[PDB]
């Protein structure tokens, strides 16, 4: 879908604000929170996985929140 | 086809703009607008082709500009022979060729 | 000095066959295409289509691909016009053009100043 | 007169030797150009107009499938034929299906099957293209003349308009009684349009790049086409249905152009339902003083009394306007100003409209002027009945720093390596940082080419984290992630 | 900043057109016609390193 493909943080942007600057910021946080929200159960088990394959304590925290920003993604 | 006003007339020794208007495959695409003059009775003569440029024994009183999909001829002071057919010829995308409806042009006494 | 001449006017009846002749002189007539340019009295001008004298091949107007066929003389300098099946409306002058191809004997994109000079043109009637 | 009531902007000081300023212009933008002896102008780009648009690309948009037709083959002989497929307006898609004796040939197996339909479409988009040649660029010219009619009177024909094009990089404006300005501008290096297309929908319109526009993946003829019948990559916005391996049944995927409205969140809106008419981008210019007069240097000063018909007021930049008018005898005669001290010692302030004069008795005045911080008093007129006006400026000149290298920072990010030309004089150190900033912006844009706002603050968070985990790799690290964090959380996209 | 490849351009005849060919520098490049009063200046850029 082109939802999927936005033309969005290109190097286009100017003084003008663009077709979706306020309402549209946002998307995607709020999306990934409902996400976490009504899917818990992938989030410990993400959050496990980061604990298994990281070694040090960033390692795992970048695990496991961009795990979790990758889930919704694709769903 | 090319859209023109099919009769342009104006006093002598005045400037007038007459426009040939095509499409984008021709016209607007292509520099390949040309300018011919039709004598009654007489051969075609070429007047002006390639409008920024203009052709050899001809008086610089014809100019061609060309904006958009419009192309236009003016002629810089208007004089008795200069009524003739005058017609606005482009060749399009495909190859081919395509002609104006003919222009009669009319000069007051 | 280039000189185009061309046939006399000719009567024919519908669905006759007409060949007109327009002699170029005066130039190298292999290394030039060859238009010819049909107008009906009082009208606009019409394109039939044009013949490259290096090597003969043809191409003509959508709306003439069935009728209309044009051959070329390389020891005449001149090119033959031929069209069949003539109709009441196809009452008009025919004009002979001229233009130059490019420096390998082709005809694929017109020079700027094509149809550079024209013939006096032949005049047709229909019954 | 312009700018004064725009949030946006900014203010540019001194000449250089040859009595040039290097100046950039922007849309809702505006800069205000003054010099110890010159006249103070507006300037601000109104309008950016393009001739001759090329369609580029038109995209389907709206589809209907009609005419649908599909015959099935028994299996292991071949595929199913139509005498239909050998047309390319219609949509095909060959998939499998389940044959029998029940389904009316004598074998078992899977048999072939394929479906044709019309592909009309309803609404589509087109892209138009324009090359640099063909735009224009307006700006408009006021002189701080101060009449009482002027302060942002947007729609009044006070300022002088000018009209500058590629084709005439020198541009020459006459202004009445300020003489003649000199007026140089790169319209060629603002925007280089030969990768930005012109996207219009049925009323509305986007400024968006070519590459992005090549990629949508929506049915499409050629601009130069006008059959308007051969629609490429049909399957798109069709769906072949086989839900059980016995029939497959051709639909037609609904309307994106509210899924296209989405898709254009970091465009740039315009609208061309009455011409190319854009409001978005900058214009680099360079300002040449060379023929700038002041008005009214002839007439006398003014002898009679004063009185304020509109208050003070207090800008967003620390400026302040006043409306006065004349009321004695003398006009036309130039009016007492005077930013002083409370003993009257020191001149604290200046003048933004300089020695401003009074065209006729009855119109009153606009005056600007820049007060300091704290308290500051107006003298307007002389004695008798001289105008005494207080004033308190809120703010420190520490503050002051603070917000100018904040906008100076800002304004710089959302204009690259141009920004250095805002107000350049030529010096070396100018063109130092102009360089620099060219090849960290390259390699910036090469770096973080279609990133989103938020994952550009994670990557400069893990640069950050990486460059406070290794001297004067640490650092350089921790720059680099610093100022790219502050890039992604001011841009909007 | 920059050359003429078309050396010494001329005008042959007063209403005849002529082309002129020049190689401008990477970046800021302008093109100076004729003297004043009346001169051109022109105001491509090129494009490349
Ligand atoms: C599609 O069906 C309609 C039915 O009214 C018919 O008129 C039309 O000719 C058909 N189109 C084609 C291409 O067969
Ligand atoms: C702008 O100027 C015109 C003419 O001078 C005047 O009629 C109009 O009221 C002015 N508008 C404002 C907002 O000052």
């Amino acid at each position: 879908s082109v939802a999927l493909v936005p033309h969005v943080g290109m190097g286009l942007e100017t003084r003008t604000e663009t077709w979706m600057s306020s309402e549209g910021a946002w998307k995607h946080a709020q999306r990934i929170e409902t996400w976490i929200l009504r899917h818990p159960g992938f989030t410990i088990m993400a959050a496990i996985l980061a604990y298994t394959i990281g070694t040090t304590h960033f390692q795992r925290a970048l695990i496991f929140i961009l795990l979790t920003a990758v889930a919704p993604s694709m769903t | 086809a090319l859209t023109q006003p099919a009769s342009v007339s104006g006093s002598p020794g005045q400037s007038i703009t007459i426009s040939c208007t095509g499409t984008s495959s021709d016209v607007g695409g292509f520099n390949y607008v040309s300018w011919f003059q039709q004598h009654p009775g007489k051969a075609p003569k070429l007047m002006l082709y390639d409008v920024t440029s203009r052709p050899s024994g001809v008086s610089s009183r014809f100019s061609g500009s060309k904006s958009g999909n419009t192309a236009s001829l003016t002629i810089s002071g208007l004089q008795a022979e200069d009524e003739a057919d005058y017609y606005c010829s482009s060749h399009t995308s495909r190859g081919t060729w395509v002609f104006g409806g003919g222009t009669k042009l009319t000069v007051l006494a | 000095e280039v000189q185009l001449v061309e046939s006399g006017a000719e009567v024919k009846k519908p669905g006759a066959s007409v060949k007109v002749s327009c002699k170029a002189s005066g130039y190298t007539f292999t290394s030039y295409a060859m238009h010819w340019v049909r107008q009906a009295p009082g009208q606009r001008l019409e394109w039939m289509g044009w013949i490259n004298a290096g090597n003969g091949n043809t191409k003509y107007s959508q709306k003439f691909q069935d009728r209309v066929t044009i051959t070329r003389d390389t020891s005449a300098s001149t090119a033959y016009m031929e069209l069949s099946s003539l109709r009441s409306e196809d009452t008009a002058i025919y004009y002979c053009a001229r233009d130059k191809v490019d420096d390998y004997g082709d005809y694929w994109f017109p020079t700027l100043w094509y149809f550079d000079y024209w013939g006096q043109g032949t005049l047709v009637t229909v019954s | 007169m312009r700018c004064i009531g725009i949030s946006n902007r900014d203010f540019v000081e001194g000449v250089s030797g040859g009595s040039w300023v290097d100046i950039v212009l922007e849309h809702g933008s505006c800069v205000t150009t003054m010099a110890k002896n010159k006249p103070t102008l507006d300037f601000e780009l109104i309008k950016t107009e393009a001739k001759q648009p090329a369609t580029l690309r038109k995209y389907c948009i709206e589809a209907k499938l009609t005419n649908t037709t599909t015959d099935s083959r028994c299996p292991t002989q071949g595929e199913p034929s139509l005498n239909e497929e050998q047309d390319k307006r219609f949509v095909c898609k060959h998939s499998m299906v389940d044959r029998g004796w029940g389904n009316g040939c004598g074998l078992f197996g899977k048999g072939g099957i394929v479906t044709c339909a019309m592909f009309t479409c309803k609404k589509n988009m087109k892209g138009k293209v324009v090359q640099p040649e063909n735009l224009e660029y307006t700006i408009v010219i006021t002189p701080h003349s101060g009449e009482e009619h002027a302060v942002g009177n947007d729609t009044g024909k006070h300022g002088k308009e000018i009209k500058i094009t590629p084709q005439s990089s020198i541009t020459e404006a006459e202004l009445t009684g300020y003489g003649t300005v000199t007026m140089e501008c790169s319209p060629r290096t603002g925007l280089d349009f030969n990768e930005m297309v012109l996207l219009q929908m049925e009323n509305k319109a986007w400024l968006v790049h070519r590459q992005w526009f090549l990629d949508l993946p929506l049915p499409w003829l050629p601009g130069a086409d006008t059959q308007g019948s051969n629609w490429i990559q049909k399957e798109t916005l069709v769906t072949f249905k086989n839900p059980h391996a016995k029939k497959q049944d051709v639909v037609v995927l609904g309307s994106q152009e509210g899924a296209m409205h989405t898709a254009l969140t970091g465009a740039t809106e315009i609208q061309m339902s009455s011409g190319n008419l854009l409001f978005t981008g900058h214009l680099k210019c360079r300002l040449r003083m060379d023929k700038l007069q002041l008005k009214g240097m002839s007439y006398s000063m003014c002898t009679g009394k004063f009185k304020v018909v509109k208050e003070i007021a207090e800008t967003q930049h620390g400026t302040i306007v006043i409306r006065v008018q004349y009321e004695g005898d003398g006009s036309p005669c130039k009016i007492p100003f005077e930013i002083m001290d409370l003993e009257k010692r020191h001149v604290l302030g200046r003048l933004i409209t300089v020695n401003p004069i009074v065209t006729e008795k009855d119109s009153p005045v606009n005056i600007e002027a820049e007060p300091p911080f704290g308290d500051s008093y107006i003298i307007i007129g002389v004695e008798p009945g001289q105008l005494k006006l207080n004033w308190f400026k809120k703010g420190s000149s520490i503050g002051q720093m603070i917000e100018t290298t904040m906008r100076g920072a800002k304004r710089m990010a959302i204009l690259g390596d141009t920004a250095w030309d805002f107000g350049s004089l030529g010096g070396v150190f100018t063109s130092i940082g102009k360089a620099l900033h060219q090849v960290f912006g390259a390699i910036y844009g090469a770096a973080f080419s279609g990133v989103s706002w938020t994952m550009k603050i994670l990557i400069g968070v893990i640069i950050t984290w990486i460059g406070m985990n290794s001297t004067s790799l640490s650092v350089s690290l921790v720059l680099v992630g610093v100022v790219t964090l502050y890039l992604g959380v001011m841009v909007q996209a």
